């Protein structure tokens, strides 16, 4: 069987500037009719995957002139000229020569913003709602952050809680250079009522301190 | 050649 | 013109079995080939079989001969796949694609979700997420639903049916012990809350359920 | 990091008032000028006023001098645009917009919509468009629904809460004596429709109506 | 005050080829401190203005350098290098020079689509609920066609109805080159009871006959 | 030069 080989895993590259995406076969993926079908698709935040490239170099109907391919025999390479936010997304390149067909295992497009963005951050004490049913989740949005890296910690009358706690990501899209998590601490009612103080602890390149939030039960 | 290759128009040019 | 629009995706049990569809419209059915190409959940695409005009030659994982049956009804324009001995691997989201000269998927659906578990349906327990430890000299102001412990995937979120789009934040589920819990941020001007009403409305249409939760002060 | 929101748009009779706000984040407020630009009926840009960083120097049009004031509040990030004698012209879609080094409107908000008429506020009435005269050998179904006899604009139309989104065409509306009709169409799987339910949510904030609208089989 | 003449009011293109819209002004534009502040905004189609140019040929931050501005004094040209699908939508002028400022009126830029597409046809006869209320709603569905050239009537009986009929159009977007078009046809509950068959009538390139569909009332 | 026109940022290079 045909292994497709596909790096980077991930690619940070400045609006305007340029990328190079490889795809590796295991072997030879010349179809028995002469032709190479060696394709490229990019799959966008959200949506289906489209199609970039076809036959190792021929760009589909639509797809603008930044986007390059090359390559034959068992290297290939896409390359994009200069990005633009559009851009974002996962790419995978695709052999169509050999069954079974075998895709790559994607290179995720990331923009390189050119300033940061502390993150915005948000607690929420259960609502009466949920506690009423037993139950007690606080919740923590930390909104539109850059760069990437931030550390996240949950702590109860001040000390830090590991269990019971879920974290969800967005990355980027056309529209927002930059990223956003939630954290959600999920207790027994019983539980949430036997503590004062809830706190969500961020730290991030754009504070010399811990970004924190804090509630009491009051 | 497989007789049987199930694509109808991408292998044409 | 050209659609292709995927359905019956949904909850089964190991060794169970599911039909998918794929209905078409804006093109010729039968002069063009139909694949069938899933994402797992490590977001990984695998080519599951490839089946021709029509709609007696096919090629198909070996790993899916003998469970999976592809074929088509040319006269109503619509591609199936009925799938049996149902696996855990089999975990996915079902596209379906069209070929084109030289191309293998020039136009894809927008995909089924297949869930292949143990695990019972379970509909949403919808949270209102209010402040909180807001700044009141804010000129905006973050609510937010969390969508608690329901089973399978997926869940639709929107706000005042729509209406508020543009500061929302809808973060990806995350599985804990056969429960999914997701959670969506809104920001609004704070001179509109709580003096207009802001609702979020969640649909969970493998339960049929619905609900529109309005966000209160505490 | 940089968000608009204007707010306070609506239905008022001529001769009336209005106060229309813009709440702005991302950025240090006071550092930058401010515009008012309101968007026709028929389209056209029309710029109304421009006040700087300390909001004490202000450029207007002279069609709005002595009926409308302009000033912020930067101790709270906000923009105010108080609106008095209003007439059928200031009929409008209202943005605020941020300056930039070399340029005038860099950034702008949604918009907020004011209506100046003499006409009431009514609810839609919103009817469900079920076949017809469709063929059943279709793969694909058209549906829609009626959103008739409202005022002012606007109205969001969403179908099964978002979940139905690639098939929908959803069309401007058309006033006639007093009164707003719209309508929405969705496509789907025929396979899917009436087995599984199809609904359109449809809000109209000036109201506060919130209609979901099942469409069954005649 | 400075008029800006902008043309064409509208452009089609097809994708990969180039435009041009050109901007006079009534008189020089050259701000006091020698800038000219000749400015080029895009609005999408749902969407608010963007910032492309300014001070006449400065791209803004993520526009990509398939737009170009040129001119001085009075006369000043938008060029687009090759066209794509996310173009669509108004480009406007803009002179913020003398106040009051002005823009300029807009030019709707359009694909000239490859393919002809012939339009989707459904006809929805009135709902029992609003039969009910003493109304009767005939509704017609035109989807998905090019070109834009269509003429579309109603029949009762067989013979042209004229008034109660009121139209809605959509233009191209980013993720359709079709146009699709609405027609509502508003009677009595009695004066719909009075008559037997009703027609949509279309005319359209892409037929040598009208595209018909119609019901009884049976 | 008119000392109160509003470009705060504007009209600086
Ligand atoms: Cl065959
Ligand atoms: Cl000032
Ligand atoms: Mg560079
Ligand atoms: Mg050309």
């Amino acid at each position: 069987d045909v292994l497709m080989t596909q790096t980077p895993l991930s690619l940070p590259v400045g609006l305007g500037d340029q990328a190079s995406i490889s795809c590796r076969s295991s072997q030879s993926i010349v179809h028995s009719n002469g032709n190479t079908y060696l394709e490229w698709y990019l799959q966008k935040p959200g949506q289906s995957p489209k199609l970039l490239i076809y036959k190792v170099s021929n760009r589909f109907s639509g797809v603008p002139d930044r986007f390059s391919g090359s390559g034959s025999g068992t290297d290939f390479t896409l390359k994009i000229s200069r990005v633009e936010a559009e851009d974002l997304g996962v790419y995978y390149c695709f052999q169509g020569s050999h069954a079974p067909y075998t895709f790559g295992g994607g290179t995720k497009l990331e923009i390189k913003r050119a300033a940061d963005a502390a993150p915005t951050v948000s607690i929420f004490p259960p609502s009466s709602e949920q506690l009423t049913s037993g139950g007690a989740s606080v919740v923590c949005f930390l909104n539109n952050f850059y760069p990437k890296d931030i550390n996240v910690k949950w702590k109860i009358d001040g000390s830090e809680r590991q269990n019971g706690v879920l974290n969800s990501w967005t990355d980027q899209d056309s529209k927002d250079s930059t990223y956003s998590m939630s954290s959600t601490l999920t207790l027994t009612k019983d539980e949430y009522e036997r503590h004062n103080s809830y706190t969500c602890e961020a730290t991030h390149k754009t504070s010399t301190s811990p970004i924190v939030k804090s509630f009491n039960r009051n | 050649f497989d007789s049987a290759e199930p694509w109808t128009v991408r292998n044409e040019d | 013109e050209v659609k292709l629009v995927e359905s019956g995706g949904g909850l089964v049990k190991p060794g169970g079995s599911l039909k998918l569809s794929c209905a078409a419209s804006g093109f010729i059915f039968s002069n063009y080939a139909m694949s069938w190409v899933r994402q797992t959940p490590e977001k990984r695409l695998e080519w599951v079989a490839t089946i021709s005009g029509g709609g007696r030659n096919i090629y198909s994982l070996d790993s899916v001969k003998g469970r999976f049956t592809f074929f088509r009804d040319n006269a109503r324009n619509t591609l199936y796949l009925q799938m049996s001995s149902l696996r855990s691997e089999d975990t996915a989201m079902y596209f379906c694609s069209r070929e084109n000269y030289g191309s293998s998927f020039t136009y894809w659906g927008q995909g089924t979700l297949v869930t292949v578990s143990s695990a019972k349906t379970t509909p949403p327990s919808v949270y209102p997420l209010a402040p909180g430890s807001a700044a009141q000299t804010n000129s905006m102001v973050t609510l937010g639903c969390l969508v608690k412990g329901y089973f399978p995937e997926p869940v639709t979120v929107t706000w005042n049916s729509g209406s508020l789009s543009s500061g929302v934040h809808t973060f990806p589920a995350v599985l804990q012990s056969d429960l999914y819990t997701l959670s969506s941020s809104v920001t609004v001007p704070s001179s509109t809350w709580p003096s207009e009403t802001v609702t979020c409305n969640v649909a969970h249409p493998a339960s049929s359920t619905k609900v529109d939760k309005k966000i209160v002060p505490r």
